[PDB]
RNA sequence: UGGGUGGUGGCC
């Protein structure tokens, strides 16, 4: 059985390293200097190093030539224990969600309507904007007349208002966000959040 | 530094090539006068830069040729004219400063007094001065004796060929103290020492008589030849070249895992790291072996007592680094960084198949800000790795009194660390006669480690030794490679900048010819010093920078080459164009550095020490111009200093830089911090002739007062 | 570390993580360690 | 095989029949080679959506699939070279499962993930 | 906005 070793890789660029290695193997398999490595495994949450399965350090040192992702690991590689080969392949894991990016990060939001398109769903957000008074932010209720006085990119349709940032509002923001862009499990709004919305 | 060093550094950098590939070769640079801008390029006055907290710097333009070539015969050797690289700070009153060649009237109209010496940079509106640091001389063989370790003697020899990117790498050839007494070597980048004979056989000298021919130049003295037997019987296992290379490579910094790896690594480290100064050509064993043999021969000579040890305090063995070498040292790294950055920027585009624009590649910020930061802070190195670099190289100019300013512009520095109980580096060596002020020195924790030049002292700037080599080859010198080893003994060796180059048979005629040509100043410039030793048949020639030399008169037989005609022409030097340069041309005065001073006969004064009496020496070869010329700037204002106790002169030199006075003529314009000026300064009623050239009678500091001692 | 060994339990990254924790703890109460890197902040200076 | 190698890193999906990692378009443009003779999965986007789901964790690259223990443990030892997923959660449609059972294929999901 | 670093200098 070929052994498994750790090779230093750029943090976040491990996913394309396996693709590059596969392309290199395909390119060199018809040539006089093929890549003699058996397999390369990249875990889901392990960042900074990639597992490579081969027989001797010479084979990997020859094969990882020209790979800038493994430049730090080009010269020296560590030995992974034999008992960890099976452990390498182990992976573990009207509601409320919280956004992952943007200015609304880590905010309690309540689903308004579910679109059957399986792409985006509308949430109830607290407007985290300064009403175009500072920019040329804590959670607070939307003031329609304030932003109507401030002018700028603003549209009024009664209580349905449209303002800067492609945000749809009513009475409370009603904007659709990607299902992968929100976290549907692990929110649990508290009683203070309920009032705000053993 | 501006005219030569910058062009040499930019041209000797290897090109960068990176399937498509490119060249990007640089060529002749251009420079312009300092200019500030958005706005039209307008000349920047030094005074304006001083008030507005600007930086008196000049832009740098280089010519670049970009030749990118790919598969299918697609090469485009495009070139770009005058691409901006960075701003180089300019030193006042230089050739490239706006205050150059201007009349005193123009200077006054520009609010810059004509008395300002210049020689300082302006960084963010502060006047910075580059203190000259001293270092032990390079490319020379020195033998010392550390009697506190396993070695009884050590033949240290630095080596730097010419402005190498890697700093100087040392070579050690020592003797074990303890049979015993084994001669060994300490190669660079080798973690362990190695005996000498293995080193020689690694060069390929498998034969045994060749090694001893290289080391021993005369096979008639048994005590000399027997001393190699201890470290010759220690080496009879290794005979072939490959086994020697493997023996070396087994102890490398990163030893190979295969015999081929060890052999190639050791061969490369010998061909590149060891002794770059003798030559890094395709092959240099024929002279590297001779240089190692010379080191070993010197070590044996020291051991036998036929030649005394070298002195570290003697400034014939020291060099001074002025603004030139230090700026070049910074510029090497600040250009390597720029090359790395443009290479990275091109790489980030060629891999993705996209074309790169060279204008966006060049980061003027790195070079400009690196030079500015190093000048401003004095940490003489890169910002992130300054812990391995010197500090305090650049200090704020001390503009309190004129004498203080002058002294601060001519200040030396010993980089020996303070808080050291050693007194040898602090004592006043005999060699500091006419080169360094015997009196002026701080009395704090840095006593003896800070020095100031004498008044006549001059620092050599350096010159290429190619004409010297051409003249020697044209002359009757026999080159080193095509010489018979048996002929070494009955002849004199010839050195140039420490590089052994050939042998000569007649030393006296060669020395006379060199002296005559230098005095005529036709091929050998006046900066070159020729030293001939007689106890050991050697002739040494130096043309590098940093040597310290002073002018002296010439005595032919018992009279002076200076005659009434020269004085008469000098007295009319505002009518006649006859100047000091014309005096040097006629071979009347001759600059003499310390090593040449070692062998001259000096007369203190002609009208006294040259008359006919009971012959003391009667073989004078030079004469001092005036004995009082050996004092520094501050100690030359003391009246009757030869009548005072020695520490009093030092204290006066210390306190002569804290007396108030008119520190500069145009003091009402400068917005200086902590400016002191006296209402009614006066010139001394009793002066010395030396303070006429310090302009003391124009910017005095003090008042004549009726003093009663009661 | 306590959210990594909580779920991942990779049994290899845990060793490196506890090594880094040990190094940081040691540097917190002593910065001059033989054969160890200097704990420094991104300003060119080691920490006190 | 270059066609097995994904053309990008966008909306990758893992096969529930051989754990082969291909993009959503690759499952349509090129098709799953290890199951093309089984499902005829190439040629329609809807059945591509039904066959594979974008929810997966980890990527595995067998450079020598027939000389690796990871391939044996992931039940992809005899399968063709390509990028492989570690653990994928999902169930094949009942009609597809019955068709595969009638075509001499054993229903073995690649779900080795730990459910807390 | 304070901390840090370096340099110069005074008295022993
Ligand atoms: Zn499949």
């Amino acid at each position: 059985d070929p052994n498994l070793w750790t090779v230093k890789c750029k943090i976040g660029e491990e996913r394309a390293t396996a693709i590059s290695l596969m392309r290199k193997f395909i390119a060199y398999q018809f040539t006089d200097t093929p890549l003699q490595i058996k397999s390369v495994v990249a875990p889901e949450h392990v960042k900074g190093y990639i597992y490579v399965e081969a027989y001797k350090q010479t084979h990997v040192k020859q094969a990882i030539e020209g790979v800038g992702n493994l430049r730090l690991g080009y010269w020296n590689q560590q030995m992974v224990p034999i008992k960890e080969m099976t452990d390498v392949l182990k992976v573990v894991k009207k509601s409320w969600v919280r956004l992952k990016r943007g200015i609304y990060k880590d905010d309690i939001a309540q689903v308004d309507y579910v679109e059957p398109s399986q792409n985006t769903i509308s949430l109830k957000m607290i407007p985290r904007i300064d009403y175009d008074r500072i920019k040329a932010p804590p959670q607070r209720l939307f003031d329609a007349e304030k932003i109507r006085s401030l002018g700028g990119d603003v549209a009024s349709d009664g209580d349905f208002l449209i303002f800067e940032g492609n945000r749809y509002s009513r009475k409370f923001l009603f904007k659709s966000f990607a299902m992968s862009a929100v976290i549907t499990e692990g929110v649990k709004p508290t009683l203070s959040e309920l009032e705000k919305f053993r | 530094f501006i005219q030569m060093s910058v062009q040499r550094i930019v041209e000797d950098a290897p090109p960068i090539d990176l399937p498509p590939r490119y060249l990007l070769k640089f060529e002749q640079i251009y420079l312009s006068k300092p200019t500030h801008w958005d706005g039209a390029p307008s000349p920047m006055m030094p005074n304006e830069a001083r008030l507005r907290n600007l930086t008196y710097s000049a832009p740098l333009y280089v010519d670049i040729t970009k030749t990118v070539i790919k598969e299918g015969e697609e090469q485009l050797q495009t070139q770009h004219q005058k691409t901006f690289i960075g701003k180089i700070p300019i030193m006042l009153r230089s050739t490239y400063c706006l205050l150059n060649g201007l009349t005193d009237r123009d200077l006054c109209e520009l609010n810059e007094c004509p008395l300002d010496p210049g020689g300082y940079f302006i960084i963010n509106g502060s006047e910075k001065v580059l203190i000259a640091q001293e270092k032990m001389a390079t490319n020379t063989v020195y033998v010392f004796a550390k009697k506190d370790s396993k070695y009884a003697y050590t033949g240290e020899c630095r080596s730097c060929l010419e402005n190498s990117s890697r700093p100087t790498s040392t070579i050690w050839v020592s003797m074990l103290a303890r049979i015993g007494q084994r001669i060994v070597a300490t190669l660079p980048y080798i973690k362990q020492e190695v005996p000498i004979i293995i080193v020689f056989r690694a060069l390929g000298f498998v034969s045994d008589r060749d090694i001893l021919e290289h080391i021993i130049y005369d096979f008639e003295d048994p005590e000399m030849m027997e001393m190699v037997k201890p470290s010759l019987d220690e080496a009879f296992v290794i005979q072939e070249q490959n086994v020697a290379l493997n023996f070396i490579g087994s102890r490398g910094a990163k030893p190979g895992v295969t015999k081929e790896k060890r052999i190639k690594y050791a061969k490369e480290v010998l061909q590149k790291e060891m002794l770059p100064h003798v030559g890094v050509s395709d092959f240099c064993e024929t002279k590297k072996a001779y240089f190692l043999g010379y080191m070993v021969h010197r070590l044996l000579l020291a051991a036998l007592g036929r030649r005394e040890l070298d002195d570290r305090d003697h400034y014939g063995n020291k060099r001074l680094d002025l603004a030139g070498p230090l700026l070049a040292f910074l510029f090497r790294g600040m250009f390597k960084n720029l090359l790395k950055e443009v290479r990275i920027y091109a790489q980030k585009f060629i891999d993705r198949g996209k074309d790169f624009n060279l204008e966006l590649a060049i980061k003027t910020r790195i070079i400009s800000d690196g030079l500015k930061y190093s000048l401003a802070t004095g940490n003489w190195g890169d910002q992130k790795k300054a812990h391995q670099a010197r500090a305090g190289v650049s200090q704020v100019l001390n503009r309190l009194t004129f004498a203080s300013t002058l002294s601060h512009l001519r200040r030396l520095n010993s980089p020996i660390g303070r808080d050291g109980k050693l007194a040898k580096p602090r004592q006043l060596h005999n060699t500091l006669w006419g080169m360094v002020c015997p009196a002026e020195t701080p009395e704090g924790h840095a006593v003896g480690l800070v020095k100031n030049l004498a008044l006549m002292a001059y620092i050599s700037v350096g010159s290429q030794p190619s004409p010297i080599l051409e003249f020697l080859e044209e002359w009757s010198m026999e080159n080193l490679e095509e010489i018979s080893p048996a002929a070494i003994a009955d002849a004199t060796k010839i050195f140039v900048n420490g590089c052994w180059v050939g042998i000569h048979k007649d030393p006296e005629q060669l020395m006379n010819t060199l002296r005559k040509l230098r005095r005529q100043m036709d091929i050998i410039v006046s900066e070159v010093s020729m030293i001939r030793d007689i106890r050991e048949r050697e002739i040494r020639i130096y043309t590098d920078a940093g040597r310290i030399c002073r002018p002296l008169l010439i005595v032919e037989k018992q009279k002076l080459l200076l005659k009434k005609r020269h004085i008469d022409q000098l007295k009319e030097r505002e009518y006649n164009n006859y100047s000091w340069q014309d005096l040097v041309a006629s071979g009347v005065v001759e600059y003499i550095d310390t090593l040449e001073e070692e062998t001259v006969m000096l007369a203190m004064t002609p009208d006294d020490l040259q008359e006919k009496e009971v012959a003391y020496c009667s073989t004078y070869t030079h004469c001092e111009i005036h004995p009082s010329m050996i004092l520094g700037v501050c100690a030359s204002i003391i009246p009757f200093p030869d009548h005072n106790q020695s520490p009093r002169n030092t204290y006066q030199s210390a306190m002569g830089k804290q007396a108030m006075g008119v520190y500069i003529t145009n003091f009402h314009v400068r917005m200086d911090t902590l400016a002191h000026v006296l209402y009614y300064p006066q010139k001394p009623l009793v002066t010395t002739r030396s303070m006429e050239y310090l302009r003391f009678r124009e910017l005095p500091a003090g008042i004549n007062s009726i003093v009663a001692i009661a | 570390l306590r959210r990594n060994e909580q779920n991942g339990a990779a049994a290899h990254v845990i060793a490196e993580d506890v090594k880094l924790l040990q190094f940081h703890v040691a540097t917190m109460v002593d910065n001059e360690l033989p054969g160890l890197p200097r704990a420094m902040q991104k300003s060119g200076r080691p920490l006190k | 095989a270059l066609e097995t190698v994904p053309k990008d890193l966008r909306h990758l999906r893992a096969c529930l029949l051989c754990s082969l990692v291909k993009t959503i378009d690759q499952f349509e443009y090129d098709g799953c080679d290890n199951c093309d003779a089984y499902l005829q999965m190439k040629g329609n986007r809807e059945m591509v959506y039904d066959c594979t789901s974008s929810s997966f964790d980890g990527i595995i690259a067998m450079m020598s699939p027939e000389d690796s223990w990871v391939s044996k443990w992931q039940r992809v030892s005899n399968f063709k070279p390509g990028v492989y997923a570690v653990s994928v959660t999902g169930r094949l449609p009942q009609g597809i499962v019955r068709e595969l059972k009638s075509r001499g294929v054993a229903y073995k999901s690649r779900d080795t993930a730990i459910k807390t």
